[PDB]
C-alpha cells in the first residue's frame, strides 16, 4: 500500500515570468491568482507528513529486540535490522531500497520523516509483534513467550492447542521456507513493488511535461517575453505578453487541480494503510481477505519507499 | 565572467553568468537551446568562444516563528541552497548561529545535542521549538521513551490493576 | 463624462507630419519635440490655416527644431538655443566644423500641395476620476430620491 | 525583518504559531555585457535613397545590403520624408 | 484584480470607450471572471470528496463503535473496547470512547 | 452499491475543430494540452476494468 507521495512547490515568478520588469509588473494587475495556487501546494504538503505519522507510528514507545536470540526454533533475521551496518535496515529492506527509482521555479520539497526514523518505527513495531504479544499497542506491554502466542492466535480461528505442540518442529521447515520465497522474488523482479514505481512516475511525467508548456506558442508570435518587448510596439506587447501568462497560468491551474486528486486517492489509501496496522499487525483479526487471503495468524510491517509494504 | 548581468548578444536578452562550454559544438553554430525554448550557448562573434549561460536568482525564503505575544524572534530558513556562498535583513550574515542540514541552513537558531519532542517541523529530521533568556532552538525529534524489556523462555506479565480511560475522536 | 481641467496646446505643423499625433510614434516633432505616453487621455483637433496663417513669401514667423541629442521627454518644452555639437570641435556659438544651427523655418505658401499647408494643431489632455471634476457639458439635475 | 515578511505574505497582523513560506531570492544584476561585431565600414543606404533615377513598379530593383554597420540616422534623426508605415518591429528599436 | 483591462469596473468601460472598444474590454473581464468561479467549483468538491470519506467514517463508527461492541484495535479507541457515547457537534460530530 | 462507470474517450481534433485546415495549423501552438487529456481518459479506462 502507498502512503505518501512527493512534496512539490511552484514558483510564481520563475515559471511564468523570465525575469524581466514587464512580466512582473503585469502580475500585479492579476493578483492573487498563484496566490492561492502556493496555498494549495502548501496545503498538500501539510497532508503528506500526516500520511506518515498515522501509519508507521502507532505508538509513542519504542521496544528493542534483545541481543540472546531464540524464538521458537524460527529464523526471525531476515526482518531483524543488521546491527553491524551504520544504516539501520532489514536483509527484506535493503532489496525494497534498490528496486525504486529541476530550477525553473519547480523545487522537490525534502520529507519531515526521514527513512531511517521509519524503519527505526518498524523495529520497533517489530520488537512488540514478535516479543510483546498483541497488547502493545492496546497498553503497557506484557511479556508472552513465542509458544504461548501462537497457541493463542490459533485459537480466534477456531484451532486448539493440539496442533501447535505436536507439530512444532514441522512448521519450521514450512515458515521458514515460505518466507524464503518472499526474498527471493522481490530480488529477481521489480514489477511487485511497481505500484510503488507509479508513484515516482506519476509525479516525474506531471513535472516532465509541465515544462515543456514553454515551448508552446499559446496563440502568440513569439514564446519567448524578452522578445515581444524588443521587438512589437508598446501597445502591442500589452496583447502578446497577456497571452502567454494567461496561457502558462491555465497549464498551472491543470497542475493543482491533477495533484488533488492524487492526494484525494493517496489519503484514501493510506487510510487503508493506517487500518491495517491497527487491525492485523497489532492484533488479530477475523475478516477474510483484509490481513491476507484465509486465516489470519499475525502481520509483518516492512519499510518502503513512498509507501509500506506487509507480510502476510 | 562569473557575475550574474544582463545580457545583449545579437538582439537576444538574458540573465545569468558565463562558464566555460567542453562539449563540442559545430563551427557553423550561431547559438543552441534547451529543453524548453529556452537557451544555453552563445557565440562571441569578434573572438570566437562558446559559453554556458546558468540563470541565477534561485531558491526560496522560509522563516520559523513563534506568535506575536510570545516573541518577535524569527529563525530563517533557507530552501535548496547551498550555504557556503552567503530579503533585506544582512545582520546573521556575521554566523555563529548557522546550522547546516540537508534542506538548507538555519540561521538565527542555536543548534543542541538533546532531543525532544518539538512543534515547528522543518524537515529531513531536524525539527525545531522555542525553549529556554529563551531562544529558538533546533534538534532531531525524538522516538519516545526507550524501554528495554528482558525476554526468556519462561516467564509471564498478569496484571493485578486496572483503570477506565476515555478518549475523545472527532 | 466630467473631468478636473484641460491642457490645450495651440501649435502649427506643416500638412504632412499631422498625421503623426498618436500615442507612439516616431518623427521630427514625434521624438524630439512633442511625445504621447500610452496612458494619455484627450483629443486632437485639426483645422486648415492655408487661406490664413500662410504668406506669398513665406512665413518666416513660426520656427521648429530638428535636432537633440536624445529623446525628448513628453510635456516639457525646449527652450535651449545651444548649438548641436557632433564631433569634439567647440561650435562657441555659431556654426562650424561638426557644428550646425538646430533651429529651421516653415515652407509655408498657399500655391504649394499638401505637405506645404499649415495646419493648427490643438491637442486636449483630459485628466479623468484624480479629483473632484467640475467641468463638462450642459447636463441637468434632478432631485434626489 | 522577517517578521514583517510573514505579515506581507498572509495580508494578517497577527502570526500563528507555525512554519510560513515568504519569498524568493532576488540578485540583482550589475553591470551587461553587450557583445556586437565589428565592422568598419558602413551601410549603402545614401546611394539607394538619394540616386536621380529608380525602377518601376512591375520590375523593381532589389538591394541586398549586407556585411556592414546600419545608419538609421537619415531615417530616425531626420524626416523630410512623406509616408513611415512600420509593422513588425518598432522603428526606435531599429538600431537595437 | 483588474484582469488585463484598464478599468475593473463595468460602468467605467461603457461610459469610456468605443462599442467595438468596450466589447474587448469587457470580454477581458469575463474570462477572468469565469476562471475564478471554476477554482470555486474545482476546491469545494474536492472537500465535499474530502468530507465524504469522513462522514463514511463517521456512519461507520455509529453503526460499529456505538451500537454494537467491536473487538478491534485502534478503531472505537485505544484498548479493549467497552462502549461509546456519541455527542453533537457544529459541522461535525463528539465520540466519546 | 456501484461498481464501474461508462468508459468515455475524446478525440483532440474531431471536438475542438470541423475538419478544417486552418483550425489544425493553429491546434499545434498549444503543445502538449491535448497530450494530457488523452492520459487522463485512459487512466479513467484503466482503473474502471
Amino acid at each position: 500500500l502507498p502512503v505518501s507521495m512527493t512534496k512539490t512547490s511552484v514558483d510564481c515568478t520563475m515559471y511564468i515570468c523570465g525575469d524581466s520588469t514587464e512580466c512582473s509588473n503585469l502580475l500585479l494587475q492579476y493578483g492573487s491568482f498563484c496566490t492561492q495556487l502556493k496555498r494549495a501546494l502548501t496545503g498538500i504538503a501539510v497532508e503528506q507528513d500526516k500520511n506518515t505519522q498515522e501509519v508507521f507510528a502507532q505508538v509513542k514507545q519504542i521496544y528493542k529486540t534483545p541481543p540472546i536470540k531464540y524464538f521458537g526454533g524460527f529464523n526471525f533475521s531476515q526482518i531483524l535490522p543488521d546491527p553491524s551496518k551504520p544504516s539501520k535496515r532489514s536483509f527484506i529492506e535493503d532489496l525494497l531500497f534498490n528496486k525504486v527509482t529541476k530550477f525553473k521555479g519547480l523545487t522537490v520539497l525534502p520529507p519531515l520523516l526521514t527513512d531511517e526514523m521509519i524503519a527505526q518505527y518498524t523495529s520497533a513495531l517489530l520488537a512488540g509483534t514478535i516479543t510483546s504479544g498483541w497488547t502493545f499497542g492496546a497498553g503497557a506491554a506484557l511479556q508472552i513467550p513465542f509458544a504461548m502466542q501462537m497457541a493463542y492466535r490459533f485459537n480466534g480461528i477456531g484451532v486448539t492447542q493440539n496442533v501447535l505442540y505436536e507439530n512444532q518442529k514441522l512448521i519450521a521447515n514450512q515458515f521458514n521456507s515460505a518466507i524464503g520465497k518472499i526474498q527471493d522474488s522481490l530480488s529477481s523482479t521489480a514489477s511487485a513493488l511497481g505500484k510503488l514505481q507509479d508513484v515516482v512516475n506519476h509525479n516525474a511525467q506531471a513535472l516532465n511535461t509541465l515544462v515543456k508548456q514553454l515551448s508552446s506558442k499559446f496563440g502568440a508570435i513569439s514564446s519567448v517575453l524578452n522578445d515581444i518587448f524588443s521587438r512589437l510596439d508598446p501597445p502591442e506587447a500589452e496583447v502578446q505578453i497577456d497571452r502567454l501568462i494567461t496561457g502558462r497560468l491555465q497549464s498551472l491551474q491543470t497542475y493543482v487541480t491533477q495533484q488533488l486528486i492524487r492526494a484525494a486517492e493517496i489519503r484514501a489509501s493510506a487510510n487503508l494503510a493506517a487500518t491495517k496496522m491497527s487491525e492485523c499487525v497489532l492484533g488479530q483479526s477475523k475478516r477474510v481477505d483484509f490481513c491476507g487471503k484465509g486465516y489470519h495468524l499475525m502481520s509483518f510491517p516492512q519499510s518502503a519507499p513512498h509507501g509500506v509494504v506487509f507480510l502476510h | 565572467k562569473n557575475k550574474c548581468v544582463n545580457f545583449n548578444f545579437n538582439g537576444l536578452k538574458g540573465t545569468g553568468v558565463l562558464t566555460e562550454s567542453n562539449k563540442k559544438f559545430l563551427p557553423f553554430q550561431q547559438f543552441g537551446r534547451d529543453i524548453a525554448d529556452t537557451t544555453d550557448a552563445v557565440r562571441d562573434p569578434q573572438t570566437l568562444e562558446i559559453l554556458d549561460i546558468t540563470p541565477c536568482s534561485f531558491g526560496g525564503v522560509s522563516v520559523i516563528t513563534p506568535g506575536t505575544n510570545t516573541s518577535n524572534q524569527v529563525a530563517v530558513l533557507y530552501q535548496g541552497v547551498n550555504c557556503t556562498e552567503v530579503p533585506t535583513w544582512r545582520v546573521y550574515s556575521t554566523g555563529s548561529n548557522v546550522f547546516q542540514t540537508r534542506a538548507g541552513c538555519l540561521i538565527g537558531a542555536e543548534y543542541v545535542n538533546n532531543s525532544y519532542e518539538c512543534d515547528i517541523p522543518i524537515g529531513a529530521g531536524i525539527c525545531a521549538s522555542y525553549q529556554t533568556s529563551q531562544s529558538i532552538i533546533a534538534y532531531t525529534m525524538s522516538l519516545g521513551a526507550e524501554n528495554s524489556v528482558a525476554y526468556s523462555n519462561n516467564s509471564i506479565a498478569i496484571p493485578t490493576n486496572f483503570t477506565i480511560s476515555v478518549t475523545t475522536e472527532i | 463624462l466630467c473631468f478636473t481641467n484641460v491642457y490645450a496646446d495651440s501649435f502649427v505643423i506643416r500638412g504632412d507630419e499631422v498625421r503623426q499625433i498618436a500615442p507612439g510614434q516616431t518623427g521630427n516633432i514625434a521624438d524630439y519635440n512633442y511625445k504621447l505616453p500610452d496612458d494619455f487621455t484627450g483629443c486632437v483637433i485639426a483645422w486648415n490655416s492655408n487661406k490664413l496663417d500662410s504668406k506669398v513669401s513665406g512665413n518666416y514667423n513660426y520656427l521648429y527644431r530638428l535636432f537633440r541629442k536624445s529623446n525628448l521627454k513628453p510635456f516639457e518644452r525646449d527652450i535651449s538655443t545651444e548649438i548641436y555639437q557632433a564631433g569634439n570641435k567647440p561650435c562657441n556659438g555659431v556654426a562650424g566644423f561638426n557644428c550646425y544651427f538646430p533651429l529651421r523655418s516653415y515652407s509655408f505658401r498657399p500655391t504649394y500641395g499638401v505637405g506645404h499647408q499649415p495646419y493648427r494643431v490643438v491637442v486636449l489632455s483630459f485628466e479623468l476620476l484624480h479629483a473632484p471634476a467640475t467641468v463638462c457639458g450642459p447636463k441637468k439635475s434632478t432631485n434626489l430620491v | 525583518d522577517p517578521l514583517s515578511e510573514t505579515k506581507c505574505t498572509l495580508k494578517s497582523f497577527t502570526v500563528e504559531k507555525g512554519i510560513y513560506q515568504t519569498s524568493n531570492f532576488r540578485v540583482q544584476p550589475t553591470e551587461s555585457i553587450v557583445r556586437f561585431p565589428n565592422i568598419t565600414n558602413l551601410c549603402p543606404f545614401d546611394e539607394v535613397f538619394n540616386a536621380t533615377r529608380f525602377a518601376s513598379v512591375y520590375a523593381w530593383n532589389r538591394k541586398r545590403i549586407s556585411n556592414c554597420v546600419a545608419d538609421y540616422s537619415v531615417l530616425y534623426n531626420l524626416a523630410p520624408f512623406f509616408t513611415f508605415k512600420c509593422y513588425g518591429v518598432s522603428p526606435t528599436k531599429l538600431n537595437d
